[PDB]
């Protein structure tokens, strides 16, 4: 009964959509028997978690459990546990299969400078025996003197490729069909996280399935991931760039209170939807991205909600008298 | 080894007020029976007689034993050489650390004097465990 | 407290956000439900709509079974989420009595509701997501937050996001005229629409001031209307004649003067720095104002505003906002 | 086997290193008399500090490191109890040694270590300095309590030179039979920013991957948005022409947001055709940017508004 | 062969170089102790110190606290039993050790006999602000024996206002050490030098104190460097020996703060021989200090980088602004330990851009951060202010306690007839007055 | 001294007959007390219109790190959401009638904090009753004031507060030579009853206890020195004299004074200033506008005022 997320997880490497420069390096590196240390980097739902724990797989078969030693950030990895735990593994030969050990570090940016730096100490010693993988979202939030330790692998946002291709699989083995431009939304909203794909589809295959063969529209997907629409979007600027205040503050007031969208998303897209006019002076560019970005960026600490709106409606408009 | 930098006492033998001996077994028991009353445990030897008293918030502690020789058995006897009255305190926590050496000599030899550290001996075939302990103030 | 007495005890209770619930109904009936991320402004629906579904979907009987809960009070430390969380969620299911299958749905997992989970530390946020992933066979999460920014990342992927808009005049009226009915509250023309416009989008505190008000016309039993003027005094807000004086001193004035009634209004005056959000409201849509003056006024409230929202000294900055007002 | 090249050729003594010269000297001269006072060597990652107090280690004790130098770092238990024992214990230990030669005690990564055990090994290297003498390792001395640090000498190290930086860097290539690139090893040092570990890590996984160390290859395993490209985005005579480059080179082909102002600013900064003072207020954008993008907001937005700035500047 | 601190360390009171005040106040609560003692600790002397089972010195790191407790205990020939942080000092060992011997005597004191204390002991529990987790109830167990003590005890700590320590309070005579004089430092360290075959020049020996913000333990550690990093001194090598010694060694957050403030390095030739990786690469150089010592004397230049007519002081206003930033910068890099990824923007807005506003001729002379040392005053006080207002809590947030007690100030020091008449009237006591005089002072 | 005649009952409360009568109609159910927000200037007589309205409800005797009474505590935030949910939710224990808890400075609460203490309202609100004593209610999250009630605390009148100080007078034997040594007082401290009442007493004890029309108003250690720094700032502005101010500063801090205190007085002792036209004061508040900013987000205090300065002796030269 897993939600869809989950359900779909690569099983095997083969099942890895849009990390073939990694899944090659890696596989040929094995067969090679010159696996280096590895730092699995990349934002939220791109494969990290499921290209491990496949390569592990593949690498031990079932002696998995018993030669491989997994911690992420719900397990306990202070400096103790370090020392211990992951140093005792690390220094000690295998008990069935001759080889090398392999430690997997989930979410590693969570753990501590302190717990970071002893874990880089032990990886320094027993380098010669053991394969440490370490996996995160910023290679930043980690110790120099532990990334300078592996080889680094970034897991890219995935392309409309390997999408389009598992939207495909998933529309399969689930009775769903996808309007055309529909599948494109899906893609433009998910920044290339494959994980927040499979999570609208099944919010629409329990949604408008009733004859069980309905046809999932842009709307659908607009609607349901909350995401305002070009049409939408496009029009709250011409509001704003022709009609009056008076009457721009309401168009505006309105599309968003009555499709639940935020400023924020609407700034987004506008910025977008208005990178490709052809303005006359470039400093008209200039000061709209200018007061746009200033805008956007005080929301995130949560302003005034009111204000910030007539606020973006005052740059759009100060900035076009050019 | 380690690197000790001593610093080297002038012990000398002295004449003490008093020197009495007794078995360590026996002298183990009354300083574990008295440490439980007081943190202070007072030798006092009057009159050729030794008497051990220990006045704790609890209660109070005293044991005498009068000096013999069975010549049943030798090392149960309880001896006293008296020259001079003594009346000694000392921390109870010392002395049931000095008690240890009660493995070493079934007997344990003790001298006091009114102005010096008391002297616990426990004597080994070829030679001794000494232990000098410094009193209590008036 | 009618806040609390008229919580919605069915997801149909819950009328405003629906664009949400509406969707929250059809998962209702599958094992896949995601986990999920409840976010938006203050009062908006957000805690009620948990409570709801899960009497919705276990009734009473594995209620407080099967369903855990932590908020803002209750500890929530790296400590915690490893330890009490993740053993929760591992645990297994609860076994279901007769009736529970005959009434409601039991489905094959339990709920852990994190509720104000925009206060968790980051490195606790962490903890909870291999844990809510490799336990969704049996368990499934629901964060609740104001802000998306607060959330990490990470779980914001792996949650279903439900966005809570604020609650619309239109909206409101509707579940507010029900409350003045069965209360037989003598309220005015201008009463209930000026509280949704006074507490925007927070319906509690749109509530909160039909009940803490009505119960002060009763006081006067003169059973007179509880007008407009009459609520705005409770709310917090600031007398509208208050106002013109700012904005008439600055239309015109010097420097010295301002700053001269500036001190005034701190002096005593309603410490309320919402002058800012009125003074708002007006130069907007009053229609004697140009636009060149609608701009850049838009963007001076902007600055102020935001620079407020940084625990700045009060006065300081409501003086120089009126004093570049005025230059304009 | 897989051995490092950071480890095959880490310096094994005090000569080795292309660290910081003067203070190097300084160290040699202490391995040549014994006098070393405790001392606390802080600096960046990776400019030769844990190579460096080890070497002055050896030619100090030769054949007595083995029982005379106790190593203890993040990987070991640090404690007050440790600190109260162990290392109390090895200072009281017995070893004879030449006239002006001491044991030693090495805790690396010292900015670890908790205040409380710090605050226990105070009076142990003070009571027992004349038999034994501490050396701190860490990047952060300040997490040294004072009063260990009134009880030691303070030996800060700098960043390498890309020309130490690159001298190291051909010593290991001639070793290693590596076929490199001018070009090639520009991007390394670039890269590096006085990081001589990093380097070397770079160049032999560079080598692991394309053999031919050349700038195309070492950008290949950085995995970075290519200097070129940023560099042509920064200096697009129009601000259109730029956002372009952001849009179709840079977040189109998926790169951080993280990523693309990280290089902005490593590329700004040795932007010689501009000048400091222009080099500078860029910076200072690309800078006040970048700690937007580390409180949440890392949106494309952002990153245009960042160029916009800088055409401002640019042009005025 | 030995450390310098150490062969060069007081062998008598008459050698421990400032606090002499103190080192008395000291001294003498340890003559009259046996008094103090035979009167019940009940007779404050016109010392005060006859109250008092035991004496808490506290200060800065190497002053001499140490030195002194030690020293006036072996000159008044009683015998030592210390105990210092390296030992467990729990509330359980503590009141199975050193508890016994509160009223013992010493056991040397005997093979050691005119000596009037010989047989008497002075304890010396140290470093007790570094009482950890290793020492569960350590610090009320102490506490506690400065009132039940039969014999002298001598208790040191860095930082006396701190919580952990709150329990000490009442209980002892507490004399405080400052800071050492620069003339008795300078004073010392030059009787070192002399005997060490070497000189320097006072500014030197000067600024080096400076640096050294008073701990004279490292000055001499500091100033065993040059003798010991060199092989043989010579004659001329002296005069010279000190640049590579001082500008590497020595005063190196100086040699970055004057290259960084020199104008030849932003001049477009200087400009490329000296890029821009270099400037912000010498932060990297000592990322400590380097922002402290720039804020320090940014405004202390005659710039040669203005741009032509732009005033010394528009210029300055820039850089402050820069400075300013990057204070909002650091902020933010300590509050996670995972944000040393903003340390070179912060290089930019600390240090290298205020520096190329302002660079240019030193007008006058590089100082150490007066930060550092003005932190201490700042915060030293707060902690005053504080206790003070625990006390009067019951008569205005903290705040509003320095920002109104003025008036008190008046009824409290007016004339100093009427003395007890306000004092008691205001229900405080001696340390609340003692105290209260303090900060107003 | 002004602790002395403070009204130590609702019937003494002589200030805003509104609010004094609203707290007395509000005592009219000892056991139903709605949660309670003051909010206004400093020195208005909340604080005591708190400890003052508790006696009348509860015992008269309800005057005794916390300041806790037999009927209620006081938390002062000076981490801290951790006490908060802790202590509090301990003294929910309180039933085994509720229990009050004043919390004096409700903005110096945390965001985390505050979302804690809400929850906590909602929770064991039977057994716990809240007084949050603030000024400013801005940086309080709405969730708090739907469960509270919103009064607000307008300082009083200068006729007013003249009122309450011929009093004082009256009973400690002083000597008024007319209304308006008390007047001025009042437009001094401009409402701050705790500074015209610490100020009647502080240009009392230098007069003699006798009012003169000489009347040299109270000038404390430091408004004083603030005022000598905007002097230097007017007259002398060069880089050399910044340098002074600076140690001006680095002293104002190191006497426990508040940076965020300094700017205030600073910037509008400034403004005060008739040599100066209409640009230089509008730039000067901006500049700190600004500045006030910097400081709330730093924490190195020196560097943000002395950036302050700089930019207002070029404003100025
Ligand atoms: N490259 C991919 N190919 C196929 N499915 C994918 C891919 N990336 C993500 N998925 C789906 O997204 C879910 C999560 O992917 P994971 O591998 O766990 O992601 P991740 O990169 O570890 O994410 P974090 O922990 O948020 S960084 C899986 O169960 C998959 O169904
Ligand atoms: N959509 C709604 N429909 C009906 N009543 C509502 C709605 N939203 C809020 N209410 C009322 O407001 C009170 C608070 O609702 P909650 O679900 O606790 O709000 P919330 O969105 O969780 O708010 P926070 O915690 O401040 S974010 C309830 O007890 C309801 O009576
Ligand atoms: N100056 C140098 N000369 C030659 N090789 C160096 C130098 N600095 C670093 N290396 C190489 O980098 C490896 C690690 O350098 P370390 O001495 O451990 O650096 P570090 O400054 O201690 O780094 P930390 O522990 O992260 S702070 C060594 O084994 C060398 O091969
Ligand atoms: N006032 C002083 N006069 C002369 N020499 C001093 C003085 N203070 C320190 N020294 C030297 O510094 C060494 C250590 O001084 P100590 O008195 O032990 O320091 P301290 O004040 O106890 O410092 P801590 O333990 O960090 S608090 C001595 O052996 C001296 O050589
Ligand atoms: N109504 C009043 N009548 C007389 N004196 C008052 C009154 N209100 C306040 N005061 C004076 O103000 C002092 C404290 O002010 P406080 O109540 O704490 O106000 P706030 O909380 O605004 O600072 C009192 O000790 C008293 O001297
Ligand atoms: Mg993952
Ligand atoms: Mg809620
Ligand atoms: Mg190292
Ligand atoms: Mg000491």
């Amino acid at each position: 009964n897993l939600p869809w997320v989950e359900k779909y997880r690569p099983e095997t490497l083969d099942e890895v959509y849009g990390q073939n420069e990694v899944i090659t390096t890696v596989r040929k590196f094995v067969d090679e028997g010159k696996l280096p240390h590895l730092l699995f980097y990349g934002p939220p739902g791109t494969g990290k978690t499921s290209t491990i724990v496949a390569l592990a797989r593949e690498i031990y078969g079932k002696n998995y459990s018993n030669m491989v030693l997994e911690l992420n950030a719900s397990d306990d990895r202070g400096i103790d546990v370090v020392r211990n735990q992951i140093k005792d593994f690390a220094s000690t030969r295998q008990i069935f299969s001759k080889g090398f050990k392999l430690i997997i570090l989930d979410e590693a940016d969570a753990m501590t400078n302190a717990a970071q730096n002893a874990l880089r100490r032990v990886i320094e010693r027993y380098t010669k025996n053991t394969r440490f993988c370490v996996l995160a979202n910023y290679a930043h939030k980690l110790t120099p003197a532990l990334l300078s330790q592996c080889t680094r692998f970034r897991f890219q946002p995935l392309p409309q490729e390997a999408i389009e291709r598992r939207i495909a699989n998933v529309l399969v083995h689930e009775k769903l069909k996808l309007s055309p431009n529909a599948e494109k939304a899906l893609i433009e909203l998910s920044n290339g996280d494959m994980r927040r794909v499979l999570n609208v589809l099944q919010s629409c295959k329990a949604t408008l399935d009733n004859p069980d063969e309905d046809e999932i529209s842009d709307d659908v997907i607009y609607e349901c991931c909350g995401a305002p629409r070009p049409s939408d979007l496009k029009a709250v600027l011409k509001s704003i760039l022709e009609d009056d205040w008076g009457t721009a503050h309401y168009t505006l007031n309105k599309v968003r209170s009555a499709k639940g969208l935020a400023l924020i998303d609407l700034i987004e897209g506008i910025v977008k939807i208005l990178e490709d006019y052809e303005l006359q002076n470039e400093e008209t560019r200039v000061h709209l991205l200018t007061k746009l970005a200033d805008i956007e960026y005080s929301i995130s600490k949560g302003g005034n909600d009111q204000i910030q709106g007539s606020a973006v409606i005052g740059a759009i408009k100060a900035s076009f008298e050019n | 080894l380690m690197d000790i930098d001593a610093d080297f006492l002038k012990i000398e033998e002295l004449q003490y007020d008093s020197t009495l001996s007794l078995p360590s077994s026996e002298f183990s028991k009354i300083v574990r029976d008295l440490s439980q009353l007081s943190d202070s445990i007072n030798i006092m030897i009057t009159k050729e007689t030794i008497k051990f008293v220990a006045d704790g918030d609890i209660g109070s502690g005293s044991v005498i034993i009068k000096p013999f020789v069975d010549m049943e058995h030798p090392e149960t006897s309880i001896k006293l050489e008296m020259d001079q009255p003594v009346d000694l305190t000392f921390g109870a926590k010392y002395l049931l650390d000095i008690i240890k050496g009660s493995s070493l000599s079934d007997r344990v030899g003790i001298r006091l004097s009114s102005e010096a550290p008391a002297l616990f001996q426990f004597d080994l075939k070829s030679g001794f465990l000494q232990f000098f302990l410094a009193p209590k103030f008036n | 407290p009618w806040v609390e007495k008229y919580r919605p005890k069915n997801l149909d209770e819950v009328t405003a956000q629906d664009h949400a619930v509406t969707v929250l109904k059809k998962t209702l009936k599958s094992a896949n439900l995601p986990h999920m991320l409840f976010y938006g402004p203050p009062g908006t629906g957000k805690t009620s709509t948990i409570l709801a579904l899960t009497k919705e979907l276990y009734g009473p009987d594995l209620m407080k079974s099967r369903i855990l809960e932590l908020n803002a009070s209750d500890e929530r430390g790296i400590s915690i989420v490893r330890e009490k969380v993740k053993n929760f969620a591992r645990l297994t299911v609860s076994k279901p009595s007769k009736h529970d299958l005959e009434n409601y749905p039991c489905p094959p997992y339990k709920i852990i509701i994190l509720d104000e989970a925009d206060s968790m530390t980051a490195d606790a946020q962490s903890a909870l997501r291999r844990t809510m992933e490799t336990y969704s066979g049996v368990t499934r999460f629901c964060l609740i937050c104001n802000y998306v920014t607060r959330i990490i990342d990470p779980l914001a992927s792996q949650c279903s996001k439900f966005r809570f808009k604020a609650l619309d005049a239109s909206n409101a009226i509707d579940r507010l005229r029900f409350i003045s009915e069965q209360e037989n509250v003598k309220c005015d023309d201008g009463v209930l629409e000026r509280i949704l416009d006074i507490s925007a989008g927070d319906l509690r505190r749109g509530i909160t001031l039909l009940q803490s008000a009505s119960k002060g016309a009763q006081y006067l039993g003169d059973g007179k209307n509880i007008t407009s003027t009459q609520v705005e005094e409770l709310a917090g807000v600031v007398p509208h004649d208050i106002l013109i004086e700012i904005v008439e001193k600055v239309k015109s004035g010097d420097f010295d003067e301002i700053k001269k009634y500036v001190n005034t209004f701190m002096k005593s005056g309603w410490s309320a720095a919402s002058v800012v959000n009125q003074l708002h409201e007006y130069y907007i849509t009053n229609d004697n104002f140009d636009t060149n003056f609608k701009n850049q006024i838009s963007w001076l409230l902007f600055t102020t505003d935001s620079r407020l929202n940084n625990g700045t000294n009060e006065h300081i900055q409501l003086l120089n906002l009126l004093v570049k007002i005025s230059q304009l | 086997l897989q051995l490092p090249w950071v480890e095959k050729y880490r310096p094994q003594v005090l000569s080795d290193i292309v660290g910081n010269k003067e203070t190097i000297d300084r160290l040699q001269q202490i391995a040549k008399d014994g006098n070393m006072p405790h001392m606390i060597i802080s600096g960046m990652p990776g400019i030769g500090k844990t190579t460096s107090v080890h070497c002055l280690a050896h030619e100090l004790l030769g054949r007595s490191y083995a029982d005379g130098v106790l190593e203890l770092n993040a990987s070991d238990d640090r404690g007050i109890d440790v600190v109260r024992n162990q290392i109390k214990h090895f200072a009281q230990k017995k070893l004879h040694l030449p006239p002006g030669k001491h044991k030693i005690v090495i805790l690396d990564e010292a900015d670890s270590m908790t205040a409380g055990a710090q605050q226990a090994l105070r009076r142990t290297m003070e009571l027992y300095s004349n038999s034994t003498r501490f050396a701190f390792a860490c990047n952060q001395s300040n997490k040294i309590i004072e009063p260990l640090q009134s009880q030691c000498a303070i030996l800060r190290y700098s960043k390498l030179s890309d020309e130490d930086v690159l001298k190291r860097l051909l010593q290991i290539i001639k070793l290693e039979d590596v076929k490199y690139t001018n070009d090639g090893l520009e991007a390394i040092i670039f890269t590096a920013e006085g990081d001589m570990r990093q380097a070397i890590n770079n160049l032999q996984s560079t080598v692991a991957g394309h053999g031919l160390v050349n700038a195309d290859n070492v950008f290949k395993i950085v995995d970075s948005p290519h200097p070129l490209i940023v560099k042509k985005m920064l200096l697009a005579s129009n601000l259109e022409d730029s956002i372009q480059i952001l849009r179709t080179d840079l977040w189109k082909k998926g790169y951080s947001s993280i990523d693309i102002v990280t290089t902005s600013f490593r590329v700004t900064k040795n932007l010689a055709q501009v000048k400091e003072s222009v080099r500078l207020e860029m910076i200072k954008e690309i800078g006040l940017t970048h700690m937007r993008i580390l409180e949440g907001v890392g949106t494309y937005l952002q990153l245009a508004s960042m160029l916009a700035k800088i055409h401002k500047l640019n042009n005025k | 062969d030995k450390l310098w601190t150490v062969k060069y360390a007081p062998t008598n009171l008459q050698q421990v170089c400032g606090n002499k005040g103190s080192v008395m106040k000291l001294k003498n609560w340890l003559a009259n102790w046996e008094n103090s003692k035979k009167n019940s600790f009940k007779h404050a002397g016109k010392d005060g110190s006859g109250v008092f089972r035991a004496a808490m010195l506290y200060g800065p790191p190497g002053i001499g606290k140490t030195t002194a407790a030690h020293l006036v205990a072996q000159e008044l020939g009683y015998d030592i039993l210390e105990q210092n942080a390296s030992d467990v000092r729990s509330k359980t060992l503590l009141n199975a050790g050193v508890k016994n011997a509160l009223d013992n005597m010493s056991v040397v004191g005997y093979f050691k006999h005119q000596n009037l204390n010989g047989k008497h002991f002075v304890i010396i529990m140290d470093e007790v602000d570094g009482m950890s987790g290793g020492d569960r109830g350590g610090v009320g167990q102490l506490a506690q024996f400065c009132r039940k003590t039969s014999t002298p005890l001598i208790l040191i700590c860095n930082e006396r206002n701190l919580p952990k320590m709150r329990p000490f309070d009442r209980v002892c005579l507490d004399i405080q050490f400052r800071r050492p004089d620069a003339n008795s430092i300078k004073s010392r360290l030059m009787t070192i030098a002399i005997r060490e075959k070497f000189k320097l020049d006072p500014n030197v020996i000067d600024r080096l104190i400076q640096t050294t913000r008073g701990d004279i333990r490292q000055v001499i550690n500091l100033l065993s460097t040059i003798s010991t990093t060199t092989k043989t001194i010579n004659h001329e090598n002296i005069n010279e020996i000190s640049k590579a010694w001082e500008k590497n060694i020595a005063l190196k957050p100086f040699d970055i703060a004057h290259k960084m403030l020199d104008g030849q390095i932003y001049s477009d030739i200087g400009s490329r021989n000296f890029t821009l990786n270099d400037k912000i690469a010498l932060y990297f150089d000592d990322f400590d200090f380097t922002p402290l010592m720039i804020q320090e004397n940014y405004l202390s230049t005659r710039p040669s980088v203005l741009k032509p007519g732009q005033s010394h002081l528009e210029a300055v206003a820039e850089a402050a602004n820069c400075i300013s930033l990057g204070d909002i910068v650091e902020k933010k890099i300590r509050s996670s330990e995972q944000l040393w990824s903003l340390l070179p923007l912060h290089a930019v807005l600390s240090s290298v851009y205020p520096a190329s506003k302002v660079a240019g001729h030193m007008a006058g002379r590089i100082n150490f951060t007066a930060w550092l040392g003005q932190n201490s005053k700042s915060a030293k006080y707060y902690r005053l202010l504080q206790e003070i207002h625990y006390h009067t809590r019951l008569g205005x947030x903290x705040x509003x306690x320095x920002x109104x007690x003025x008036x008190x100030x008046x009824x409290x020091x007016x004339x100093x007839x009427x003395x007890x008449x306000x004092x008691x009237x205001x229900x405080x006591x001696x340390x609340x007055x003692x105290x209260x005089x303090x900060x107003x002072x | 001294w002004v602790d002395k005649y403070r009204p130590k009952s609702l019937n003494a409360l002589s200030h805003n007959e509104e609010l004094t009568n609203f707290l007395k109609s509000l005592s009219d159910q000892p056991r139903d007390l709605p949660h309670l927000l003051l909010y206004g200037p400093n020195g208005t007589g909340k604080k005591t219109r708190c400890m003052a309205l508790l006696e009348s409800i509860f015992g008269p005797g309800v005057y005794r790190n916390v300041v806790s009474s037999p009927y209620h505590l006081e938390i002062t935030p000076s981490n801290d959401r951790i006490v908060i949910q802790e202590l509090l939710k301990e003294v929910a224990q309180m039933e085994q009638r509720y229990k009050c808890v004043i919390i004096n400075e409700a903005n110096s609460l945390t965001k985390d904090a505050q979302a804690a203490l809400r929850r906590t309202m909602e929770k064991y609100s039977k057994n716990i009753r809240l007084i949050m004593v603030c000024d400013s209610m801005s940086p309080i999250i709405a969730p708090i004031k739907s469960q509270c009630l919103l009064i607000r605390c307008p300082a009083p009148s200068d006729s007013e507060i003249s009122t309450i100080l011929s009093d004082v007078v009256t009973n400690e034997r002083i000597q008024l030579e007319t209304k308006d040594i008390l007047k001025r007082i009042a437009q001094a401290s401009n409402g701050n009853l705790r500074v015209s009442l610490l100020m009647l007493e502080s240009m009392a004890l230098n007069n003699e206890l006798a009012l003169k029309s000489s009347s040299p108003i109270i000038k404390p250690d430091w408004i004083i020195v603030i005022h000598k720094l905007t002097r230097k700032i007017v007259k002398e502005r060069s880089v050399n004299s910044l340098i002074e101010c600076r140690a001006v500063l680095y002293d104002l801090l190191a006497h426990c004074i508040p940076a965020n205190i300094i700017l205030k007085e600073l910037t509008f002792s400034l403004l005060d200033v008739e040599t100066l036209n209409t640009t230089n004061k509008s730039s000067i508040i901006e500049y700190s506008s600004v500045f006030d900013e910097r400081l709330s987000l730093g924490n190195k205090a020196i560097f943000h005022l002395e950036g302050f300065i700089a930019k207002v002796m070029c404003c100025l030269d």
